[PDB]
């Protein structure tokens, strides 16, 4: 397997999705990690705090996933710029640059 | 105890009712009257006190006798055991936001 | 500084400074190899042999 | 590494792992050398407030 | 003040109206012991400055550990190997101990010959899974 | 140095794990930057007199 | 029972209707922790110990 | 909103409460903004016989 | 209180991470320019002006 740069992309995407769904399993300092238990056991005036904590934790986990996606997209954009430059300079023409 | 004692020295009978909510099959329930089961439709549902909104489908999952609820990711209840008929129904969210 | 010790992480509440993979000696040797190859050969330095 | 990554299969490379290896077994309590009991009888059982 | 950690003797000096110390203001680094008036500084018990160098689980189940920014002679002291399980005492000390500028690497065999880098340990040191079959650095 | 660390890890560890993975990716990007600037030609030529 | 040896009783296989207690007994203290008293009707409990 | 209850039911004049008063006689909304005032009136309301 | 404190510390670390993203983007642009100049002017001759 000399194609260790393409399998790494799939592995990194899968590892980011795992990490996201593992953060989603946390209860973020609430009585339950599922919204249905909070709605079933608590009336809305005191359930709203639990709802806000759980939804805020989920949204912060999604935000961290988004920032990881910016890092991965920046690395992939650098690789794609290199690939496009090599396509335009070496596939479509001749390059005098060494290596 | 004496009948001429003060209010803070008067007898007080205490009953502490300890529960456990939405984790095991339930043997004691509330005064709410059960209704019919509407399958494959979006409906507000209440299974053993678990309230929610969504659609239900028949599931091929198998539950152990001490299990009542099902969660793959532990923030949403996938499957429940219907209390009257022992079939297992899995719950899909009513929201089709993939449009 | 290449000498930072464990007592620094406690001061920063967890944050640590990872050293670079390429030592400044190894970067300087890359630079010296590039200079020597450039001055000796020119364009044939990168072409191998 | 498996508990840090939440996976039973890890890939090739270097992974920073959070602490799971050490658990405290003993507890120590250190208080000043104080012997006498507080005069709560004077505060709470005074004949007049 | 309750907590979990390790204590060392400190050279700090406290004013007579001072009892606790907080250089970072979110962790009490130093304290004055109530019985004996010596000042003891509190270091966290957690040593998370360790990185596991591993191949694939599909390939092998043996690892190496890089304790970051510590000397190789202070590795049992820093990780508290006396209070660890005997499986972590294998990586506390042994024959395969290499002192790098990034840290102390235990569990990998140092070789004088050099190859290309596949697992970047740091400070010019790299690790690989190469021949029986073991991790080399 | 909290008296309960494992509970705090189980509730807030994957968040810091994702952030530390982000910082590790940044550090790896810095190492790749140094390699792509200095290690384009991997031939070592001795400094001539 | 006395408070040093308090009486624990298991409640199961029945319907928990507290509205029958309105006529006879008046409760000076009624505090529910982990559940709201309004949502107590539309809930099912696994095991109940008095 | 003025009325008369007994003492054991003064705890039921609150949002999110249940009981005989809170279900069949007088219920406050969950989003209630206001002040509940209650005072003993054994000298006025109660009479001999 | 623990949730508030740890969530605040984690949000502060997240802002530090975003600042590191911006700084790493600027350093990556400078390193791309340095690598292009290394490949075009150190290892060869460039016909581009300035
Ligand atoms: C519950 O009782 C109703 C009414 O007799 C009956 O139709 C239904 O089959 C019962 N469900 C059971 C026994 O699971
Ligand atoms: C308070 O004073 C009374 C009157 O002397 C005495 O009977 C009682 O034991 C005292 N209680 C305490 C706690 O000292
Ligand atoms: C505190 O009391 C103990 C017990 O007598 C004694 O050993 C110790 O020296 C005392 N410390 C001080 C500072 O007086
Ligand atoms: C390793 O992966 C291969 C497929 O890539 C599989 O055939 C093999 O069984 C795996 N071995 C182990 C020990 O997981
Ligand atoms: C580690 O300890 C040895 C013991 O003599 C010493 O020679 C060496 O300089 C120490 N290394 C560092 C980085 O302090
Ligand atoms: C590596 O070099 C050291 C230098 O002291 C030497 O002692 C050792 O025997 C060498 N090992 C091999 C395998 O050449």
């Amino acid at each position: 397997s000399a194609l260790g740069k393409l399998q790494d992309v799939v592995n990194q995407n899968a590892q980011a999705l795992n990490t996201l769904v593992k953060q989603l399993s946390s209860n973020f300092g609430a009585i339950s990690s599922v919204l249905n238990d909070i709605l079933s056991r608590l009336d809305p005036p005191e359930a709203e705090v639990q709802i806000d904590r759980l939804i805020t934790g989920r949204l912060q986990s999604l935000q961290t996933y988004v920032t990881q996606q910016l890092i991965r997209a920046a690395e992939i954009r650098a690789s794609a710029n290199l690939a496009a430059t090599k396509m335009s300079e070496c596939v479509l023409g001749q390059s005098k640059r060494v290596d | 105890f004496q009948p001429t004692n003060g209010v803070g020295y008067q007898p007080y009978r205490v009953v502490v009712l300890s529960f456990e909510l939405l984790h095991a099959p339930a043997t004691v329930c509330g005064p709410k009257k059960s209704t019919n089961l509407v399958k494959n439709k979006c409906v507000n549902f209440n299974f053993n006190g678990l309230t929610g909104t969504g659609v239900l489908t028949e599931s091929n999952k198998k539950f152990l006798p001490f299990q009542q609820f099902g969660r793959d990711i532990a923030d949403t209840t996938d499957a429940v055991r219907d209390p009257q008929t022992l079939e297992i129904l899995d719950i899909t969210p009513c929201s089709f936001g993939g449009v | 500084i290449a000498a930072r010790d464990l007592i620094c992480a406690q001061k920063f509440n967890g944050l640590t400074v990872l050293p670079p993979l390429l030592t400044d000696e190894m970067i300087a040797q890359y630079t010296s190899a590039l200079l020597a190859g450039t001055i000796t050969s020119g364009w044939t330095f990168g072409a191998g042999a | 590494t498996k508990c840090t990554l939440k996976s039973f299969t890890v890939e090739k490379g270097i992974y920073q792992t959070s602490n799971f290896r050490v658990q405290p077994t003993e507890s120590i309590v250190r208080f000043p050398n104080i012997t006498n009991l507080c005069p709560f009888g004077e505060v709470f059982n005074a004949t007049r407030f | 003040l309750t907590g979990t950690g390790v204590l060392t003797e400190s050279n700090k000096k406290f004013l007579p109206f001072q009892q606790f110390g907080r250089d970072i203001a979110d962790t009490t680094d130093a304290v004055r012991d109530p019985q004996t008036l010596e000042i003891l500084d509190i270091t966290p018990c957690s040593f998370g400055g360790v990185s596991v160098i591993t191949p694939g689980t599909n390939t092998s189940n043996q690892v190496a550990v890089l304790y970051q920014d510590v000397n190789c002679t202070e590795v049992p002291v820093a990780i508290h190997a006396d209070q660890l399980t005997p499986t972590w005492r294998v990586y506390s000390t042994g024959s395969n101990v290499f002192q790098t500028r990034a840290g102390c690497l235990i569990g990998a065999e140092h070789v004088n010959n050099s190859y290309e880098c596949d697992i970047p340990i740091g400070a010019g040191i790299c690790a690989s899974y190469q021949t029986s079959q073991s991790i080399i650095a | 140095d909290s008296t309960e660390c494992s509970n705090l890890l189980l509730q807030y560890g994957s968040f810091c794990t994702q952030l530390n993975r982000a910082l590790t990716g940044i550090a790896v990007e810095q190492d790749k930057n140094t390699q792509e600037v200095f290690a384009q030609v991997k031939q070592i030529y001795k400094t001539p007199p | 029972a006395s408070v040093y040896a308090w009486n624990r009783k298991r409640i199961s296989n029945c319907v928990a209707d507290y509205s029958v207690l309105y006529n006879s007994a008046s409760f000076s203290t009624f505090k529910c922790y982990g559940v709201s008293p309004t949502k107590l009707n539309d809930l099912c409990f696994t095991n109940v110990y008095a | 909103d003025s009325f008369v209850i007994r003492g054991d039911e003064v705890r039921q004049i609150a949002p999110g409460q249940t009981g005989k008063i809170a279900d069949y006689n007088y219920k406050l909304p969950d989003d209630f903004t206001g002040c509940v005032i209650a005072w003993n009136s054994n000298n006025l309301d109660s009479k001999v016989g």
